[PDB]
């Protein structure tokens, strides 16, 4: 299992469409994209409730079953996904994964949370206030590497030491 | 996310439309519909303008005994000019019409809205994944849409010069065109006209091909073109023939668009007048000359007034 | 009459030429500006347009 | 009464393109 | 947005009622039109 | 015609100040592929 | 006709040379155009064949039109006027 | 007479244009 | 020009009854 | 003008129901 194996890190009817080659759109083509919105809408209606097992397990302290929640429902995340308002990822996919970051932080693992935490910032999760203040990750943010991050991914906007030294001079 | 801004623009921004409309499309589609239905409504029933600003009204609406192809819009008045002349600052809705308003509320309006969907036309290229560059391709029409209608009055002075929204109005906005500037004889007109022609002449050869070709190949039809003309060996791929297909129309256009707003500022065509002269000093006449003339008739019918 | 048309040209070329880049810009950075990667077409994760 | 002629035949051209827009037959 | 409307149903009619409607049009035409012109 | 001025001022600016915070809420693209 | 066959060779250039494959095959997505200028101008090709027959079909009606045209104009019959505006 | 012509030609078209186009979305 | 529009719409009529007569749609 | 407008109500009549008539045989 995807799930088991990472906490341990811790065509029949595409024939038809392959109407593709010859330039033309067809009823194949049809068919393959009703079925292929089918299973991305129950792709994340499934990954909707697993993150609702995931939340009302971790009410329960098993961070255990939490963390291979998270790391499953991050698996089934489409390749080459375009959201509609230009995302690029499932909004889903952002918070996830801050969730996961956290709970990397309750297991002792604050050298992968940081690059669960930089993943996160990748995807976009532009807001910066919690990570800063949030008590919870606080123990992972004893690393200064957490600060790193945070200060190449969210820079001072004035830069007071500078304006300061030009002072001075 | 039911909040009122959420579920709008979700519903915006949606391919689920049937036609998408886009951020673009917010301004796009109501400046196209009031203009269209402005136009609509002029050309069915509307008084006679007074074009050249002497109270001479100049009859253009289909109700009032003129047909379709003669039927149009008429400019703006002469007497306005540049200035902004939307209803309200009309003395009234009837001294407004006899003037000429609802032109240049159409031709506002449809800058607009062209502009638009311009953009639209990268943002839906964008979100399906495709090349962004189709836009530039439409930019051609759009740079002779706004030549006709904008450039070439500011240049004149007046919004009268403008094409007027007709058939035979465009066709007598053609003629007083080459008479006051030789359009026919300026190197960019000839480069549209080659634009044109090109893109005709590459559209059927290229159908031609591909079809004949589509039997149940490519390499057929690729050795069918060396062998017919002298030439071999170009255009070998698909790629760089689909490209130089868009790039010659697309080209050809931007070049008479921009001869049209160059003549905006008066820089006319070649003027090849006693060009050839004999001995001691006779004139000999030249096709120009004879071009000459017919600009001539022209331009001296055209002067309306003394 | 010179300076008018002259830099209303430039003018106009340059405006192609933002659109132009500004596209392409926009393409790479969003990494589908080579082409479409032919096995997960956006298109094809939509239903049928009827 | 030419009018009504032009009419008819400029709203039914409109309604022919409506038609092709929103109403398109789905290929095979 | 609401879900999909469930009593959603579609209208049809066979050959024998467009017969039946276009001679109903146009005996009611060919009947009052001498009338309206009058 | 004071009132149809406001009524079109009031119609733009709402279109234009709409149009502008569309755009503004769309996120920066980005290649998670990379 | 001419019009429209300089339009035609435009838009098809543009929009094949706009959606490539990344790399026999079609080089270019036909559905991904077919839904691009479906849902902005409204119609769209469907059927490679039929549109570069089309692109055939435009360029030859108009010019033997205009062929016809002229026919008309070597015996001086002429739409010059139209009466009733006279 | 124009009223008359008008109402006939309306009367003629609209109503077996629009069963027209009911049956041909039917079949 | 009304006789013009009466044999239309005659002729129109009988055009509805013959197709009536001779295209009919097969039961079910 | 009555031999226009006749022409015209022709041209626009048969051959578009003729169309049609095929049209709906076909579907
Ligand atoms: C998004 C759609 C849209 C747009 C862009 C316009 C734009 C315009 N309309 Mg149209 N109109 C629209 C919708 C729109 N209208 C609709 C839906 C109706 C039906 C009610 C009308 C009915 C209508 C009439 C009846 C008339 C116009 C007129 C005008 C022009 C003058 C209005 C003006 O002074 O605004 C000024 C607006 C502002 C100063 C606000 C600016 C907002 C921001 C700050 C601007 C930022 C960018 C800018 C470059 C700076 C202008 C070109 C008038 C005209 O003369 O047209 C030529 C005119 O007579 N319109
Ligand atoms: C056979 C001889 C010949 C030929 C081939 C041409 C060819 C041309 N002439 Mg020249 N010309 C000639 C003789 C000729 N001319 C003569 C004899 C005269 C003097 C009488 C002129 C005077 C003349 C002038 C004064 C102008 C031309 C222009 C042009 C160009 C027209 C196309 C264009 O630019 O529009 C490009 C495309 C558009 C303008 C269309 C824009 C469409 C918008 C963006 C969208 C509209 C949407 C629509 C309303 C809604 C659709 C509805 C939906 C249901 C479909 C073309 C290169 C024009 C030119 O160079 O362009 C600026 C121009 O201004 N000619
Ligand atoms: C067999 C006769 C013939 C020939 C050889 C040409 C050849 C030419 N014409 Mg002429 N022309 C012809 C008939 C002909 N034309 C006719 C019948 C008309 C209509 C009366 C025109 C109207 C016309 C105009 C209005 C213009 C030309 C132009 C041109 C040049 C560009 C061709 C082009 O568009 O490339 C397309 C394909 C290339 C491979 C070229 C020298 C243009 C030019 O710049 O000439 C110098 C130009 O402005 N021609
Ligand atoms: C300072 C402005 C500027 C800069 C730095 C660049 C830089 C670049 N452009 Mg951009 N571009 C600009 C303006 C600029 N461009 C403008 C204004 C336009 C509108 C036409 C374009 C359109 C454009 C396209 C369409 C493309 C580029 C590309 C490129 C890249 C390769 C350069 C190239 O094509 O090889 C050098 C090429 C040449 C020297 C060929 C020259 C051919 C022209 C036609 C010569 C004309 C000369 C003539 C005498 C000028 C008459 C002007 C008259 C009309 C007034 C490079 C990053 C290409 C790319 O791959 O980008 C990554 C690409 O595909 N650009
Ligand atoms: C005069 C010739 C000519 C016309 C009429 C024309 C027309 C069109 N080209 C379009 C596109 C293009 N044309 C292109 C290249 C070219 N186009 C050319 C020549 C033309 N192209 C040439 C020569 C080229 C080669 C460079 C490209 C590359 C594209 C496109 O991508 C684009 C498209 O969509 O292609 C499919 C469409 C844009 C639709 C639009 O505005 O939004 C829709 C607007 C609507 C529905 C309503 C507007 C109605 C307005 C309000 C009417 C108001 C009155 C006006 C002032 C007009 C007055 C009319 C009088 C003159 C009679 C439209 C059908
Ligand atoms: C009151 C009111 C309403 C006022 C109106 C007043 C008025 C002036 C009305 C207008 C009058 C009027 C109609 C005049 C025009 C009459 C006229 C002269 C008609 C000519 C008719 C005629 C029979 C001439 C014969 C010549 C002829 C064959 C011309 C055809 C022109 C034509 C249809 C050209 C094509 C135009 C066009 C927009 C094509 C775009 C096609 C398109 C969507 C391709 C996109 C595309 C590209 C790809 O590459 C691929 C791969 C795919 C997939 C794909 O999709
Ligand atoms: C007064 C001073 C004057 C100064 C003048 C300075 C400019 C000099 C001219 C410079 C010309 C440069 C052209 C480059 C074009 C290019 O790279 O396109 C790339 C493609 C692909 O090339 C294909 O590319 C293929 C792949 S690749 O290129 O090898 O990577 C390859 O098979 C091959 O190269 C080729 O076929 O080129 C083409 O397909 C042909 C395009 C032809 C464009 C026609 C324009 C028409 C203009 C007139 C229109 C109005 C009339
Ligand atoms: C002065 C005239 C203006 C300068 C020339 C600009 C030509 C732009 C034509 C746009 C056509 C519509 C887009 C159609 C389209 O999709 O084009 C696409 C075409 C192919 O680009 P690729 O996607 O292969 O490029 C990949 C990257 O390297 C970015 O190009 O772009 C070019 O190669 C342009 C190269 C310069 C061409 C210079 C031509 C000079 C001719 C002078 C005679
Ligand atoms: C302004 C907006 C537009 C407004 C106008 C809108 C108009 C709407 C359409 C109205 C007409 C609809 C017609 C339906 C026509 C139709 O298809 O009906 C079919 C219907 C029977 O159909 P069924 O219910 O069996 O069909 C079940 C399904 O298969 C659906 O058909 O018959 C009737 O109910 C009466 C029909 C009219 C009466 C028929 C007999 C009498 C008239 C013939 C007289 C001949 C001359 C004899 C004397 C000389
Ligand atoms: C937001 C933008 C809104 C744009 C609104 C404008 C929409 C215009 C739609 C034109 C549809 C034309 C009918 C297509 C009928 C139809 O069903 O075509 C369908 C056809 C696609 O055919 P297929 O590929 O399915 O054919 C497969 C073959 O095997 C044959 O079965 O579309 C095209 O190929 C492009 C046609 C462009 C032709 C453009 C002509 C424009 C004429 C405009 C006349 C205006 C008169 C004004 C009078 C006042
Ligand atoms: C909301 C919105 C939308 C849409 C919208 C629309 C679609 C609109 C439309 C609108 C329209 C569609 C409008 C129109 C207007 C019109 C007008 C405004 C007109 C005017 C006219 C006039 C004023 C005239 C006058 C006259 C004549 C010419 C005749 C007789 C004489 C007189 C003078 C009376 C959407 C969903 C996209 C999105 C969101 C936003
Ligand atoms: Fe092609």
């Amino acid at each position: 299992n995807f799930g088991q194996i990472m906490y341990a890190i811790r065509d029949a009817a595409e024939k038809q469409w392959k109407e593709r080659a010859g330039g033309n759109y067809g009823a194949g083509t049809k068919e393959i994209q009703a079925r292929n919105y089918v299973q991305r809408k129950e792709n994340e209606r499934k990954r909707r409730e697993m993150f609702d097992d995931a939340l009302a397990k971790f009410k329960e302290n098993d961070i255990q079953g939490a963390l291979v929640e998270f790391e499953n429902i991050i698996a089934m995340e489409p390749r080459n996904f375009v959201g509609d308002n230009f995302s690029r990822n499932t909004p889903i996919y952002k918070v996830t994964q801050y969730n996961i970051a956290c709970c990397y932080s309750m297991l002792d693992q604050v050298e992968e949370a940081i690059k669960s935490l930089d993943a996160a910032m990748l995807s976009g999760f532009d807001n910066y206030d919690q990570i800063r203040r949030d008590k919870n990750l606080s123990k992972a943010r004893a690393n200064p590497k957490f600060q790193a991050v945070l200060d190449k991914y969210d820079e001072p906007v004035v830069n007071w030491n500078a304006v300061k030294a030009t002072f001075g001079a | 996310n039911s909040s009122l801004w959420a579920r709008f623009c979700e519903w915006i921004t949606s391919t689920e439309n049937r036609l998408y409309i886009g951020w673009f499309g917010v301004i796009m589609i109501p400046c196209l519909l009031t203009a269209t239905s402005v136009f609509i409504i002029a050309f069915i029933a509307a008084p006679p303008v007074d074009i050249d600003g002497i109270r001479e009204p100049v009859s253009g609406s289909l109700l009032y005994g003129n047909n379709i192809i003669t039927g149009a819009v008429i400019p703006t008045s002469n007497a306005i000019g540049l200035h902004f002349y939307p209803i309200w600052e009309a003395a009234s809705l009837d001294e407004w019409l006899y003037n000429g308003g609802p032109y240049q509320l159409i031709v506002c309006h449809f800058l607009l809205g062209v502009y638009c969907y311009m953009g639209r036309e990268w943002e839906l290229s964008f979100r399906l994944g495709m090349r962004p560059w189709i836009a530039v391709a439409y930019s051609a029409p759009v740079a002779a849409a706004s030549a006709v209608f904008l450039v070439y009055p500011i240049g004149q002075g007046s919004f009268s010069d403008g094409m007027p929204l007709g058939i035979s109005g465009t066709f007598n906005f053609m003629i007083v065109f080459q008479a006051e500037h030789n359009i026919l004889m300026h190197p960019f007109h000839m480069l549209g006209v080659a634009g044109v022609f090109g893109g005709s002449l590459f559209s059927a050869m290229h159908g031609s091909l591909v079809t004949s070709s589509l039997i149940r190949n490519i390499v057929a039809a690729h050795g069918y073109f060396g062998r017919l003309i002298f030439q071999y060996a170009s255009f070998n791929n698909s790629r760089s023939l689909h490209f130089f297909l868009a790039a010659w129309p697309v080209i050809g256009i931007w070049f008479t668009a921009l001869g049209l707003s160059t003549m905006a500022f008066n820089l006319n065509g070649f003027n090849f007048n006693q060009s050839v002269v004999d001995s001691q000093g006779r004139v000999l006449n030249t096709w120009a000359d004879i071009i000459n003339r017919a600009n001539l008739g022209m331009e001296v019918m055209h002067e309306r007034n003394a | 009459s010179w300076l008018a048309c002259s830099h209303f040209c430039l003018g106009f070329f340059f405006f192609i030429g933002h659109l132009w880049h500004a596209g392409r810009a926009r393409a790479a950075a969003a990494g589908f500006e080579k082409g479409i990667d032919r096995f997960d077409e956006p298109v094809l994760s939509m239903r049928p347009l009827d | 009464m030419e009018a009504l002629v032009y009419t008819f035949l400029l709203v039914g051209t409109l309604g022919i393109i409506f038609f092709s827009i929103f109403f398109r037959d789905p290929p095979r | 947005m609401a879900r999909p409307n469930p009593n959603k149903q579609v209208v049809e009619l066979n050959r024998t009622s467009l017969y039946w409607g276009l001679l109903l049009i146009f005996v009611l035409a060919v009947l009052f039109s001498s009338y309206i012109f009058n | 015609m004071l009132t149809l001025k406001i009524f079109v001022y009031t119609v733009v600016t709402f279109f234009v100040c709409l149009f502008i915070f569309g755009f503004l809420s769309n996120d920066p693209a980005r290649n998670p592929g990379k | 006709g001419v019009l429209g066959a300089a339009l035609l060779c435009a838009i098809h250039g543009a929009t094949v040379e706009n959606t490539l494959f990344e790399d026999a095959e079609e080089t270019y997505s036909m559905v991904t155009a077919n839904r691009f200028w479906s849902q902005i101008f409204g119609v769209a090709f469907s059927n490679k064949r039929w549109l570069h027959f089309f692109m055939l079909l435009v360029p030859v009606t108009g010019l033997w039109m205009s062929a016809i045209g002229v026919v008309g104009l070597a015996l001086n019959l002429r739409a010059y006027d139209f009466v009733s505006q006279e | 007479n124009i009223y008359g012509l008008t109402a006939t030609a309306l009367f003629i078209i609209i109503p077996t244009s629009f069963l027209l186009i009911l049956y041909v979305k039917t079949a």
